[PDB]
């Protein structure tokens, strides 16, 4: 599925962070961006195996190292990092069915993204307001990212509760609204 | 063939010649003075004179100095490089004694109407507005640039508009009276002449005159609008007097998309060694793989017979008799300015002859591979590659 990624990629060339047309000033890849891969792969390998030979269980849950208890459970169950906030919004949502839902909304959302952009400029190096609200969504993916760590427990729950309602509110709503405020601040609307 | 004959006379001022038996003669006037010896407050006073030059002296105010060069029936020339000004005058040799005078006059007490010094001015100005219709020496003016950067070598022999704009009859007058020392002026003559009656008029009339590091580096000027690209790419030329230059006029000769020509450009202990090549911009990019693959193929692929054809074509250039006076002349202004003697042809096929295929690629090797390029683009060249790209041939 990544190769076809490539490929529909390639059609239309990457992006850059001004978000403009950058067809005046492009350059070879081998001399000038594969250099710059392979700086990125040593010091993704520096950082794994800095992870591996030296703290190897500070992401794992110990309990893996017990032959599954068909009978018994761990006291304390929790998914693994990467989706812990996924599990995260389950819990927050009362109905078992809509948790799932919006379990999958909330990865789905992202594919919902592209018909939710109402600028005329294509990248946030120039939108301050939309900046904001950008890093109020990674501040509260974090937040449900602790939240799904923690029990099930006061006030843990409204956190949860919360944050679900704001991710939801800020990608749904609050960016395509901040995106027309902008286009009319800059006489463009 | 006669050999050139060389003396040298009060004011120091060389009086070469090689007497032929055409009849005509081309006497001319060289001087040690360009624009690498220029100051970027004069970039282009010797432009500016060499217009300036024909215009009329004390001697023959206005139209004087054309009028009886013309009516003499002589052809009267100049030109300026960034090392080098030469004044010739190509004439019936029974018209030698009012040659020498006319030329002397142009080279000393030259005076310059202010008058014509604005005319002039404009005029060079002007040509140059257009003179950008020459893409060729614009690529080969900022090639010069790109690589020679700091280094008065760089400026121009026309100069910045700017200074053309602000020049006046007192600088030029610095020019001519700081670089026109009679140490550094070769009178040379070719064809029917006779070196002691050309002595004796240089006695008679004459007798009175008084760092560069090479920088690799890139220049893309680019404008799509153009239909055909210029590129040029070239390394540091060994020198004038540097022995090796042979061995890579050889290797010039074995490389010989389109207009793909090779040049090996020469100033006191540099130059640029290279090719020139116009293209069509889709295909920039193969034609500068092509000439790199050859440079290496000299230092991977000296056929013994493709060295000797080397050998050959160059063998049939070196200048002649029977390329005729001026030609000859034009040599004899360089020998005597460059080498400070005529080099016979004798001596230049001596040092072909000892040319093999091991000592061509051993002197390639040392100039082509691993040596950053100077590179000079102008027109669509978002294909030529950039320099990471070009000095990487990696094969
Ligand atoms: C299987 C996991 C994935 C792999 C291996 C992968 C790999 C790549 C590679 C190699 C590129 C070209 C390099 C680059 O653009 O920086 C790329 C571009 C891109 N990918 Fe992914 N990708 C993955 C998942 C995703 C996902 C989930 C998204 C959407 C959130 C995404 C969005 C993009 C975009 C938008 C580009 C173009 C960005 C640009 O060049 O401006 N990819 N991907």
């Amino acid at each position: 599925l990544a190769i076809v990624h490539l490929l529909f990629l390639h059609e239309t060339g990457s992006n850059n962070p001004t978000g403009l047309n950058s067809d005046a000033d492009k350059i070879p890849f081998h001399p000038y961006y594969t250099i710059k891969d392979i700086l990125g792969i040593l010091i993704m390998f520096l950082i794994l195996m800095t992870l591996v030979l030296f703290f190897p269980d500070m992401l794992g849950d110990p309990d893996n190292y017990m032959p599954a208890n068909p009978l018994n459970t761990p006291p304390h169950i929790k998914p693994e990092w990467y989706f812990l906030f996924a599990y995260a919004i389950l819990r927050s949502i009362p109905n078992k069915l809509g948790g799932v839902l919006a379990l999958i909304l909330s990865i789905l959302i992202l594919a919902l993204m592209p018909f939710l952009h109402t600028s005329k400029q294509r990248s946030l190096m120039f939108r301050p307001i939309t900046q904001i609200l950008y890093w109020i969504l990674v501040a509260n993916l974090l937040i449900l990212t602790w939240i799904g760590g923690q029990p099930v427990e006061h006030p843990f729950i409204i956190i949860g509760q919360l944050a679900s309602i704001s991710y939801f509110s800020i990608i749904l709503i609050l960016m395509p609204i901040s995106g027309i405020i902008e286009d009319k601040m800059l006489k463009l609307y | 063939v006669p050999e050139t004959q060389v003396s040298i006379l009060d004011n120091g001022l060389r009086v070469a010649s090689e007497q032929s038996s055409h009849a005509t003669c081309t006497v001319g006037v060289w001087i040690d003075a360009g624009s690498r010896y220029e100051t970027e407050k004069n970039n282009g006073a010797g432009y500016f004179l060499e217009h300036l030059a024909f215009k009329g002296t004390k001697n023959r105010p206005g139209n004087a100095l054309e009028k009886e060069v013309e009516s003499i029936g002589a052809h009267l020339n100049a030109y300026s490089t960034r090392e080098h000004t030469a004044y010739l005058i190509k004439a019936l040799s029974k018209d030698l004694p009012k040659v020498v005078e006319l030329l002397a006059d142009i080279v000393q007490n030259s005076s310059l109407e202010d008058s014509q010094i604005e005319k002039e001015r404009d005029v060079i100005l002007r040509e140059m507005q257009e003179n950008d219709a020459s893409m060729q020496n614009v690529v080969f003016d900022y090639l010069h640039a790109t690589a020679f950067q700091g280094t008065p070598l760089a400026q121009a022999v026309e100069g910045p508009s700017e200074n053309v704009r602000r020049l006046s009859r007192t600088d030029l007058t610095d020019y001519l009276n700081r670089h026109y020392k009679a140490p550094r002026m070769v009178l040379a003559a070719a064809g029917g002449v006779e070196h002691q009656q050309l002595l004796d008029l240089a006695q008679k009339h004459l007798s009175s005159v008084s760092p560069c590091r090479f920088t690799g580096s890139e220049i893309r000027h680019r404008d799509d609008a153009l239909p055909l690209a210029h590129v040029a790419i070239a390394v540091e030329g060994p020198g004038w007097a540097n022995p090796d230059n042979v061995t890579l006029q050889v290797a010039n000769a074995i490389i010989g998309c389109q207009s793909f020509q090779t040049f090996n450009i020469s100033y006191s202990d540099t130059g640029l060694l290279g090719a020139h090549f116009v293209c069509d911009a889709m295909s920039i990019d193969d034609m500068v793989f092509f000439l790199q693959g050859q440079w290496m193929r000299l230092c991977t692929s000296a056929t013994e017979s493709e060295v000797t054809r080397g050998k050959n074509i160059l063998r049939n250039a070196l200048v002649s008799h029977l390329d005729g006076t001026t030609p000859v002349c034009e040599d004899i202004g360089r020998s005597l300015l460059t080498y400070g003697r005529r080099i016979p042809l004798a001596e230049w096929e001596s040092r072909i002859q000892e040319v093999d295929a091991q000592m061509l690629r051993d002197i390639c090797s040392k100039y082509f591979y691993d040596q950053c390029p100077a590179v000079a683009g102008y027109g669509p060249i978002e294909q030529l590659p950039d320099y990471n790209r070009i000095r990487s041939g990696m094969f």
